[PDB]
C-alpha cells in the first residue's frame, strides 16, 4: 500500500525499535516502585513489562508496529516522571476483580449465554 | 484555592525564583460533550449549551440560536431581537462583575467581593421572573424568545439601572489609583506583539492591547445596528490596561439597556410559520392542525436542510463559535464548539516567562479563564 | 469607530511636577479613596434575615413537582407519553395500562430528582396540562435512596399546596 | 424474598384509588345527538372531542375524560 | 445631622442613587391581564403556504471542479479605517 | 517522496478488546415499517450487531 | 510619526525608497520562475500597479490611500514576506498538473 | 408586615411552637409556613 | 416570501465565486475541488499532500492575507473508505472573509503538522491525537489533552459506545480508587425519531 510509513521501513528497524524501548522499561521498573511508595515484589514489575511486549505478536505490518510504539514511547514520559498518582499505575495489576471462569461448565451455572 | 471556580493542575519548572517554564494540564472537566450531541435532537439538546459556562447564560444560545436560524432561512419577529439585546447586553454585566472581582479575590482583598454580590443578586431575580430558574435558564430557542415576559420588569429594569452606576463607582475609588493594587498590576504579562494576533486571540487581550476590532459593529447580530456605543481601547499591552477595559465596558452597557428600553415595539415573539414554532396552548387545544405540528414537533425535530455553517459572537470574555454540520435530517452531526480557553490559555506559557511565581497567579485572572468551557 | 485610552503625556512644567511630587511623597492620593471610599460604612446593611424573612420570586419560577387533578379528582395525567419524550435528561419514566373502566391512566411514574436538570420542557409539552413545576424549594433529605419519586409521592406533594399552584397559572397563562 | 426492603419503613402507598372512583358521578344527559366534551374548564383539560350517543342507553365519555356521560 | 454629610464627605455625594433600592420607587405586581397580538401573516383568504416558505432551498451552488485579465480580484474591497469618534477619545 | 509501493491487506488491532473475534456484525437494508407507506426510510446499507442478554435490574 | 500605531512595530525610517527596494527586488527574483503558471502573471501584476502609485507623491500620508495596506510602516511587512514565499515557490512545484484525484466518490455529502 | 418602607426585608414571619409532632421552639427550619403564604411571604404576589 | 424568510444578498456571492475561481488556477498540483456554500462561504477540497504548502500561499500574499487561524476541527465518516476529515478555518483580516480548507486522511497515513505555519495549531493538534487517532508527525510535542490517563479507546469516533468501557468506584478494602466494568442503573433508552417520506426534494439522492 502506498502511503508514507511513519518511522520504520520494513520490520527490522521496526523490530530493532521494540527491542529498544524494552530496556527503558526494563531498566526502569523499580525506581518508581520505591518512588510512589507502592509495595510489590520488584520482579512482578519485570513480569508485566515482559507480559505485555509478548502480547501483540501476530502483527504483520509496518506502520502498525510503528503505531503501537508511539503509544509505548509516550508512557515512559508519564511514568518515569510523576504524572500519575499510584492509582493510574496499579490499575495494570487488577487486584479487586473477581475471576472469570473461562472454562465451560463453570459458566453454565452462572450467567446467560456468553 | 486559586482555581477560579475550576480545577486545573499546572506544573512549572522554575529557575530558583523565576518561572521561565509552565505547561498546564487541562482536561479535568471534559464530561464528554460533542460525542453526546450527535445523539439528541435540536430542541432537546439545547441546554447542554447553557451549562457549558457558568456565568454568561443568555449569551450562549444567542450563539446557537443564531447558528440554526441560518440553516433554516428564517428570522425572528421584531420583538424577539429587542429582547435578545436587553438580556444579551445585561449578562455582559455579569462576567464583568465577576472578572474584576473573583479575579481580585486572588490579590487578597475582601470587600470588592462581599460588596458586589449583594448586587449580582438583584439581577438573578430577572432571570427568575422572566422564565424559571436560578442560573441556567433555557429561554432563547431557534425561534426567538420562548414566551413573553410578565407585566412588570420595565419598572424593575429602569428602577434598577439608574441606581447602578454608583456601585461601579465603589469598585473604582477602591481600586484604580489605590497604589498597592497599581503596583500589583502594571507592565505585567505584556504581550504587545503581532503574536497576540497570530495566536488568534478573541476580544479583550486585543482591544485592550491596541489592534482594533470587534464583532458587534463589524458584523450585525440581531438588531444591534440601531444603537450607538463606543468600544473602549487600551494603551499598553499589560494587564492593568486589560482591567481598564472592563470598567469602561461596564459603563457602556448601561447606555444600551437605557437606550433599549425606549424602542421595544409590540409584536409577536415566536417565529410565525409554526412548523418551527410550537403553537400556543389556546391553539393546540381546539383546532386540528395544531396537534400534528405540536405532536410531531415534540418527538422528532425540525427538518433542517443539510450543509455546513459556522458562526460567531462576542461573548463577554471573547468570541464563541459553533461549527454546525447537519446531515439533512433531524439529529445533527458534529456540533463543534470553540470558546476562548484554547487561546487565552494557549498563551500563558509564552506570556509569563521572566516574571516571578507570585505573578502567575495574577496573570491568569485577566484572561478570564473559566473551565468546563475548555470542553471545547 | 475608535477611542484611545492610556494615551497621554505628562505636562513637564514646575507648576505640575510639584503636583506629582506632592503625591508620591505626601500620599495625597491613596488616602483619597481608601481613606474614604471605604468609609462610607454608614449605609444600612443589606441582609435578608433568613430563617424568617425571605426574598423575591416570580410566578414563572421552577422547582418541586406536582400532579394536579380537576375538581373531583381525575388524576389529570392521561399518560400520553410526552413529558417523557421531550425530557433532555431522561429522568421521567412512565408505564400506562388500561384502567378498569377503560379510561387509561398510569401505573409507574417516576421523576428522578437528581437527573432532572430543571428545563421547563416538561411543563410545556403536556397538552392536557397536568404536570407542573411547583414553586416550593422544600428539599434536602439525607439519603439518596429517597429523592427518586414514585407516583404516589408526587400527587400528595402536589395536593399539599394547590392554593399555591392554582393561583400562579392564572397569572401566567395569558402570555404563552 | 423481595419483601425485606421496606421493613420498618412504613411503605408509602396511595390511600385513595381512581381504579374506579368514577362510577359515583351523576352520569349526565343532554337530549341531543352529539356533544362537546372539553372538560375540567375551558383550556385546562382534554382537547375538545365530540362523541355520539345514539345506542339506546350508554353514552361515551371520550376516554380522556372518564366521567360517565350519556343521555 | 452630623452623620448625614459625613457620608457626603467622601465619594462626591449621592443621596439619590442608593445601593439598596429598599425604599419605594419600584414596580408593584402584574395587575393587568395582557393580550399578546398575533400579526405576521396570521389571517386567512390570502396567506397561503408555498409562498411563505422558510425552508426547501437549494444545494450549495458548485464552481468549476475536476472531472484571464484578472485584476487579482480580492474576496472583497479592503477595509477603510475607523474614525477617532469624538466622545472624549483621549 | 518515498512512495514505496506494497500490498498488505489492511487490518488494525488493539483498540477494542475481545469484541474483535467474539461477535458477528450484519449488513442489511432496512425493511420499511409497514404500518405506513413512506418509501424513504430505505436506501442506505447500515450495519448492526448481534444482541446479547438484557436482564432485569 | 512617533506612534507606529498597531503596536509591536517601530518607525524606522525611510519611506518612498524603502518600498521601491523591495518591489524592484520582487520583480527581478520573480522572473526566474518559468513562464507558464499564472503565478508571475499575478504576483507581479499587483506589484507594478502598486509601484505606479508609489512614484511619486508626498506626504507619506497621501501615499496611504489608493494603496490599501495598513499604515505605511506596515505595508513594508506586507511587501516583506510576499518574497519569502516566492523564493520557496521554486522548491515545491505548484505549476505542475494535478496528482491523485480522490477515489472517485468521496465528496458527496448526504452520505 | 412592615410599613412598605423596605424591599425584601419588609415582609417577615414569626414561628411559635410545636406545629405538627414537633420539637418545641429553638428548632426552626422554614418549611413550616402554610401552603398559602408562598403566594405572599415570598413576594411572588 | 419576505416577512419570515431570511432575505438574501447577492454581492457577497459574486466575488467569492471569482476570488475562489483562481485558487484552482495557480495551485493545480494540489487543489482538487472548490465550491460556494449558498450562504457565501467557500470550501476548498485539497489533496492531503498540500497542507503546509497551500496555507503558506494563504499565509501571505497581497491578494489573500488569511493570517488569523480560527478553528481546526475534524469529522469522522464511516463508508467514506478514508475515514476521517480535517477542516481548517481561516479569517483574512483585511478582506473580511472566511475560507475553509478540507483535507481527507486515514488513521494509518500520517498528515504533516501545520505548526511552523501558524503557532496556534499547537494545541488543536495535540487534542485530535487523543480523540480520533490521527497521528501528526514532526510536531514539537505530542501528548494527552482533554482525556484521562487511562482511555485507550480514542472516544469521539463512531465506535465508542457512549458510556465508556470502565466505570469507576472506590472501595476501602485497601486504599485506592479502582476500576470495575461498567454496570448501569438504567438502560439509556434508545428512542427512534427518523420519520419517512423524504420531505426534501432538492437534495434528492441520485435515482439509481
Ligand atoms: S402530563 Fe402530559 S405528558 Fe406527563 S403524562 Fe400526563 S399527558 Fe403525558
Ligand atoms: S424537569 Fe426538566 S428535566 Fe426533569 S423532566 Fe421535566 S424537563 Fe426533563
Amino acid at each position: 500500500t502506498s502511503v508514507k510509513p511513519i518511522f520504520s521501513r520494513d520490520m527490522n528497524e521496526a523490530k530493532r525499535r521494540v527491542r529498544e524501548l524494552y530496556r527503558a522499561w526494563y531498566r526502569e521498573v523499580p525506581n518508581t516502585v520505591h518512588l510512589f511508595q507502592l509495595d510489590i515484589s520488584v520482579k512482578q514489575g519485570r513480569d508485566k513489562v515482559r507480559e505485555m511486549f509478548k502480547k501483540n505478536a501476530h502483527i504483520t505490518d509496518p506502520r502498525v508496529v510503528d503505531l503501537l510504539v508511539i503509544k509505548g514511547k509516550m508512557e515512559l514520559e508519564e511514568t518515569i516522571k510523576v504524572w500519575k498518582q499510584r492509582t493510574h499505575v496499579m490499575r495494570f495489576f487488577h487486584e479487586t476483580e473477581a475471576p472469570r471462569p473461562k472454562d465451560f461448565l463453570s459458566k453454565f451455572y452462572v450467567g446467560h449465554d456468553p | 484555592h486559586p482555581a477560579a471556580h475550576g480545577v486545573l493542575r499546572l506544573v512549572m519548572e522554575l529557575s530558583g525564583e523565576m518561572v521561565r517554564k509552565c505547561d498546564p494540564h487541562i482536561g479535568l472537566l471534559h464530561r464528554g460533550t460533542e460525542k453526546l450531541i450527535e445523539y439528541k435532537t435540536y430542541l432537546q439538546a439545547l441546554p447542554y449549551f447553557d451549562r457549558l459556562d457558568y456565568v454568561s447564560m443568555m449569551c450562549n444560545e444567542q450563539a446557537y440560536s443564531l447558528a440554526v436560524e441560518k440553516l433554516l432561512n428564517i428570522q425572528p419577529p421584531p420583538r424577539a431581537q429587542w429582547i435578545r439585546v436587553l438580556f444579551g447586553e445585561i449578562t455582559r454585566l455579569l462576567n464583568h462583575i465577576m472578572a474584576v472581582t473573583t479575579h481580585a479575590l486572588d490579590i487578597g482583598a475582601m470587600t470588592p467581593f462581599f460588596w458586589m454580590f449583594e448586587e449580582r443578586e438583584k439581577m438573578f431575580e430577572f432571570y427568575e421572573r422572566v422564565s424559571g430558574a436560578r442560573m441556567h435558564a433555557a429561554y432563547v430557542r431557534p425561534g426567538g424568545v420562548h414566551q413573553d415576559l410578565p407585566l412588570g420588569l420595565m419598572d424593575d429594569i429602569y428602577e434598577f439601572s439608574k441606581n447602578f452606576s454608583l456601585r461601579i463607582d465603589e469598585l473604582e475609588e477602591m481600586l484604580t489609583n489605590n497604589r498597592i493594587w497599581r503596583n500589583r498590576t502594571v507592565d505585567i504579562g505584556i504581550v504587545t506583539a503581532e503574536d497576540a494576533l497570530n495566536y488568534g486571540f478573541s476580544g479583550v487581550m486585543l482591544r485592550g492591547s491596541g489592534i482594533q476590532w470587534d464583532l458587534r459593529k463589524t458584523q450585525p447580530y440581531d438588531v444591534y445596528d440601531q444603537v450607538e456605543f463606543d468600544v473602549p481601547i487600551g494603551s499598553r499591552g499589560d494587564c492593568y490596561d486589560r482591567y481598564l477595559c472592563r470598567v469602561e465596558e461596564m459603563r457602556q452597557s448601561i447606555r444600551i439597556i437605557s437606550q433599549c428600553l425606549n424602542k421595544m415595539p409590540p409584536g409577536e415573539i415566536k417565529v410565525d410559520d409554526a412548523k418551527v414554532s410550537p403553537p400556543k396552548r389556546a391553539e393546540m387545544k381546539t383546532s386540528m392542525e395544531s396537534l400534528i405540528h405540536h405532536f410531531k414537533l415534540y418527538t422528532e425535530g425540525y427538518q433542517v436542510p443539510p450543509g455546513a455553517t459556522y458562526t460567531a459572537i462576542e461573548a463577554p470574555k471573547g468570541e464563541f463559535g459553533v461549527y454546525l454540520v447537519s446531515d439533512g435530517s433531524s439529529r445533527p452531526y458534529r456540533c463543534k464548539i470553540k470558546a476562548p480557553g484554547f487561546a487565552h490559555l494557549a498563551g500563558l506559557d509564552k506570556m509569563s516567562k521572566g516574571h516571578m511565581l507570585a505573578d502567575v497567579v495574577a496573570i491568569i485572572g485577566t484572561q478570564d479563564i473559566v473551565f468546563g468551557e475548555v470542553d471545547r | 469607530t475608535y477611542k484611545y485610552v492610556n494615551l497621554r503625556e505628562p505636562s513637564m512644567d514646575m507648576k505640575s511636577v510639584t503636583d506629582r511630587a506632592a503625591q508620591t511623597l505626601l500620599w495625597t492620593e491613596l488616602i483619597r479613596g481608601l481613606g474614604m471610599t471605604l468609609s462610607y460604612l454608614f449605609r444600612e446593611p443589606a441582609t435578608i434575615n433568613y430563617p424568617f424573612e425571605k426574598g423575591p420570586l416570580s410566578p414563572r419560577f421552577r422547582g418541586e413537582h406536582a400532579l394536579r387533578r380537576y375538581p373531583s379528582g381525575e388524576e389529570r395525567c392521561i399518560a400520553c407519553k410526552l413529558c417523557e419524550a421531550v425530557c433532555p435528561a431522561q429522568a421521567i419514566t412512565i408505564e400506562a395500562e388500561p384502567r378498569a373502566d377503560g379510561s387509561r391512566r398510569t401505573t409507574r411514574y417516576d421523576i428522578d430528582m437528581t437527573k432532572c436538570i430543571y428545563c421547563g420542557f416538561c411543563q410545556e409539552a403536556c397538552p392536557v396540562d397536568a404536570i407542573v413545576e411547583g414553586p416550593n424549594f422544600e428539599f434536602s433529605t439525607e439519603t439518596h435512596e429517597e429523592l427518586l419519586y414514585n407516583k404516589e409521592k408526587l400527587l400528595n406533594n402536589g395536593d399539599k399546596w394547590e392554593a399555591e399552584i392554582a393561583a400562579n397559572i392564572q397569572a401566567d397563562y395569558l402570555y404563552r | 424474598y423481595r419483601k425485606v426492603r421496606f421493613v420498618g419503613r412504613q411503605k408509602e402507598v396511595n390511600e385513595n384509588f381512581a381504579i374506579d372512583l368514577i362510577a359515583e358521578q351523576p352520569v349526565s344527559q343532554v337530549g341531543s345527538r352529539v356533544i362537546s366534551c372539553d372538560g375540567g374548564g375551558g383550556a385546562l383539560g382534554h382537547p375538545r372531542v365530540y362523541i355520539n350517543l345514539d345506542k339506546e342507553t350508554k353514552t361515551g365519555t371520550c376516554g380522556y375524560c372518564g366521567l360517565q356521560f350519556r343521555q | 445631622r452630623f452623620i448625614q454629610w459625613l457620608r457626603n464627605w467622601a465619594s462626591g455625594r449621592d443621596l439619590q442613587a442608593k445601593l439598596q433600592l429598599r425604599y419605594q420607587e419600584i414596580s408593584k405586581r402584574t395587575q393587568p391581564p395582557p393580550k399578546l397580538p398575533v400579526g405576521p401573516s396570521h389571517k386567512l383568504s390570502n396567506n397561503y403556504y408555498c409562498t411563505r416558505d422558510g425552508r426547501r432551498e437549494a444545494m450549495p451552488p458548485s464552481i468549476v471542479m475536476s472531472s484571464s485579465e484578472k485584476k487579482a480580484v480580492s474576496p472583497a474591497p479592503p477595509i477603510k479605517r475607523w474614525e477617532l469618534s469624538q466622545d472624549e477619545p483621549y | 517522496i518515498t512512495v514505496d509501493e506494497k500490498l498488505d491487506i489492511t487490518t488494525i488491532t488493539g483498540v477494542p478488546e475481545e469484541h474483535i473475534k467474539t461477535r458477528k456484525a450484519r449488513i442489511f437494508v432496512p425493511a420499511r415499517n409497514n404500518m405506513q407507506s413512506g418509501v424513504n426510510n430505505t436506501k442506505k446499507w447500515k450495519m448492526e450487531f448481534d444482541t446479547r442478554e438484557r436482564w432485569e435490574n | 510619526k512617533k506612534t507606529t500605531g498597531l503596536v509591536g512595530l517601530a518607525v524606522c525610517e525611510t519611506p518612498h525608497e524603502r518600498l521601491k527596494i523591495l518591489y524592484t527586488k520582487i520583480l527581478d527574483v520573480l522572473g526566474h520562475i518559468p513562464k507558464n503558471a499564472a503565478y508571475r502573471k499575478y504576483t507581479e501584476q499587483i506589484t507594478n500597479e502598486k509601484l505606479s502609485m508609489v512614484k511619486a507623491e508626498p506626504d507619506v500620508k497621501k501615499l496611504e490611500e489608493r494603496l490599501q495596506g495598513g499604515q505605511i510602516e506596515e505595508v513594508i511587512l506586507q511587501a516583506e514576506n510576499e518574497l519569502s514565499l516566492a523564493r520557496k515557490m521554486i522548491q515545491w512545484k505548484p505549476w505542475e498538473p494535478l496528482v491523485e484525484e480522490p477515489p472517485a466518490s468521496q465528496w458527496k455529502w448526504p452520505i | 408586615e412592615d410599613n412598605k418602607q423596605f424591599f425584601g426585608r419588609h415582609r417577615w414571619v414569626i414561628y411559635t411552637t410545636e406545629m405538627n409532632g414537633k420539637n418545641t421552639f429553638w428548632d426552626v427550619d422554614g418549611s413550616m409556613v402554610p401552603p398559602e403564604w408562598h403566594r405572599w411571604l415570598h413576594c411572588m404576589t | 416570501t419576505r416577512p419570515t424568510v431570511r432575505p438574501r444578498n447577492d454581492v457577497a456571492h459574486k466575488q467569492l465565486s471569482a476570488f475562489g475561481e483562481y485558487v484552482a488556477e495557480i495551485l493545480p498540483k494540489y487543489v482538487q475541488q472548490v465550491q460556494v456554500s449558498c450562504f457565501n462561504e467557500l470550501e476548498i477540497c485539497i489533496h492531503p499532500d498540500g497542507v503546509i504548502p497551500v496555507l503558506t500561499f494563504l499565509r501571505d500574499h497581497s491578494n489573500a492575507q488569511f493570517k488569523s487561524l480560527a478553528d481546526l476541527t475534524a469529522v469522522d465518516i464511516p463508508t467514506r473508505q478514508n475515514r476521517f476529515e480535517i477542516v481548517y478555518n481561516l479569517l483574512s483580516l483585511r478582506f473580511n472573509s472566511r475560507i475553509r480548507v478540507k483535507t481527507y486522511t486515514d488513521e494509518l497515513t500520517p498528515i504533516e503538522s501545520s505548526v511552523p505555519v501558524y503557532k496556534a495549531a499547537n494545541w488543536y493538534e495535540r487534542e485530535i491525537w487523543d480523540m480520533f487517532g490521527v497521528f501528526f508527525a514532526n510536531h514539537p510535542d505530542l501528548r494527552r489533552i482533554l482525556t484521562d490517563y487511562g482511555f485507550e479507546g480514542h472516544p469521539f469516533r463512531k465506535d465508542f459506545p457512549l458510556s465508556g468501557y470502565v466505570e469507576l468506584r472506590y472501595d476501602d478494602e485497601v486504599k485506592r480508587v479502582v476500576a470495575e466494568p461498567v454496570e448501569l442503573a438504567q438502560e439509556f433508552r434508545k428512542f427512534d425519531l427518523n420519520s419517512p417520506w423524504e420531505a426534501f426534494p432538492a437534495y434528492r439522492q441520485p435515482p439509481e
